[PDB]
């Protein structure tokens, strides 16, 4: 049976600074155990994963910040659309999906580089719930008077649970690669270009993510 | 570092100490032990 | 004195993440070489110190851009001038200790039209940089008054200054005189968010005596 939703975190240095903190402190620590490689072996290992998830902070808050206050601008959905394509096609390699796009170059208001952040976020979910193959569609079309932005994948899908806490800050199925992050800042962007988003899934079958956003001339 | 055995995430705090680590390390070490609730062996 | 320079009222740097990025890739790059295989002691040394320099390196940077930045997209607000200072100097306060710097402010609850994160983004910048220009000891002073219509935001130190062509360059991306410590990204940040204030800044500066920067920001009602 297939579910719908209709739609506090830490500061950015907060969430970055905690595991390059905890990085710092173990690599110091690597020369504390000269003894037992093991130990060194762990330290290490531990500063990798905290780097990682550092890696991980950047990717889901910060892929297209740039250090200037943005402007709202008039964007052709078609273009962002596709160059968040391109950046995520190497990942849709290696993990066989198959990116389908029927685009049309409708306009919106917003703020180019959140725009294209919260796209990734989506889409990147999207690509990730299909680890072995699968295929992801992204959509584009008027829907009673508003931009419609639909991705759709054939993915592990979510329960009803899951569905009713995706978005929730640090709710993640993922385990250690996981942040829980990506989605909350979906919503938030999504909130403030005046927009709404429904998302339904069906465990085992996928996930259809539906972005409603005002007309732009 | 909730893979550290016990003994291992003692030891890092001691020697976290030793060679002064940031505060905000020890911290983290520190709060990882109140979590495991061994503070008595601080 | 006769060494006093200025400047006036009225290009390129990386990506946020690109600019992380090159020194978090680095530092991940050398624990990835010790983890991999054992290496000598003398080995993992100094491939522990190049990764914790790089990891300096990403802290400035968080530094410049990131300290108050939260994940939800800001809103314009009426901000309290006093207030933002007060929490800014507060941040500041062990740096300026570490550097024998006292902090002198003389603030009044002035209200100004922005978006609070960067606003304080901006007060930090131009105030560690004057806190950095005092090394052995000295004065930061903070001010706050009404000028012409205008909130007026003046922080002045002791310090080193600097010559016309360092005043000339002060903004520019990577220009910076504090060799592996430096960024030269702090000043960019601040010019292009009181622009986006609708914003003035003037800079007197004099080497061997000080500097002064000055904000000029529009008067909330
Ligand atoms: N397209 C999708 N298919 C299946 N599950 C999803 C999808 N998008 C999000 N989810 C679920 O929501 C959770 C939170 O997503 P997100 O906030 O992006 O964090 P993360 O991706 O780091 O886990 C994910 O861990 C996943 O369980
Ligand atoms: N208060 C000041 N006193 C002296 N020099 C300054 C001051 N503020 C800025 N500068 C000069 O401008 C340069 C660029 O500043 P900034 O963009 O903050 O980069 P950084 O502080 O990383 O060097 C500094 O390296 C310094 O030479
Ligand atoms: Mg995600
Ligand atoms: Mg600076």
């Amino acid at each position: 049976g297939p579910h719908m939703v209709i739609r506090l975190a830490a500061s950015i240095s907060h969430e970055i600074r905690n595991p390059l903190t905890a990085a710092r402190g173990f690599i110091q620590l690597i020369e504390e155990q000269p003894l037992a490689a093991d130990k060194r072996r762990q330290y290490a290992r531990i500063a990798i994963e905290e780097l990682d998830r550092a890696e991980a902070i950047i990717t889901d808050y910060l892929t297209f910040a740039k250090p200037a206050p943005e402007t709202p601008e008039k964007l052709n959905v078609k273009l962002e659309i596709e160059r968040v394509i391109d950046i995520l096609r190497p990942l849709a390699n290696m993990s066989c999906v198959d990116i389908q796009a029927t685009l049309a170059p409708f306009s919106v208001i917003g703020e180019r580089e959140k725009f294209r952040q919260c796209l990734l976020n989506v889409m990147k979910n999207a690509i990730e719930a299909m680890p072995n193959g699968g295929t992801l569609q992204v959509y584009v079309s008027i829907d009673n008077g508003r931009v419609l932005i639909r991705i759709a994948d054939t993915g592990v899908g979510m329960t009803k649970e899951q569905l009713e806490r995706l978005g929730e800050p640090y709710f993640t199925t993922k385990g250690v690669k996981g942040t829980g992050l990506g989605m909350m800042v979906v919503y938030r962007i999504i909130e403030s270009m005046n927009g709404t988003i429904r998302i339904e899934s069906e465990i085992h079958k996928g996930t259809t993510v539906s972005i409603y956003l005002p007309l732009a001339s | 570092m909730k893979h550290l055995s016990d003994e291992l995430l003692i030891e890092s705090y001691f020697k976290a100490k030793e060679l002064n680590l940031s505060p905000e390390f020890i911290e983290l070490i520190e709060k990882e032990i109140q979590r495991r609730s061994l503070t008595h062996k601080i």
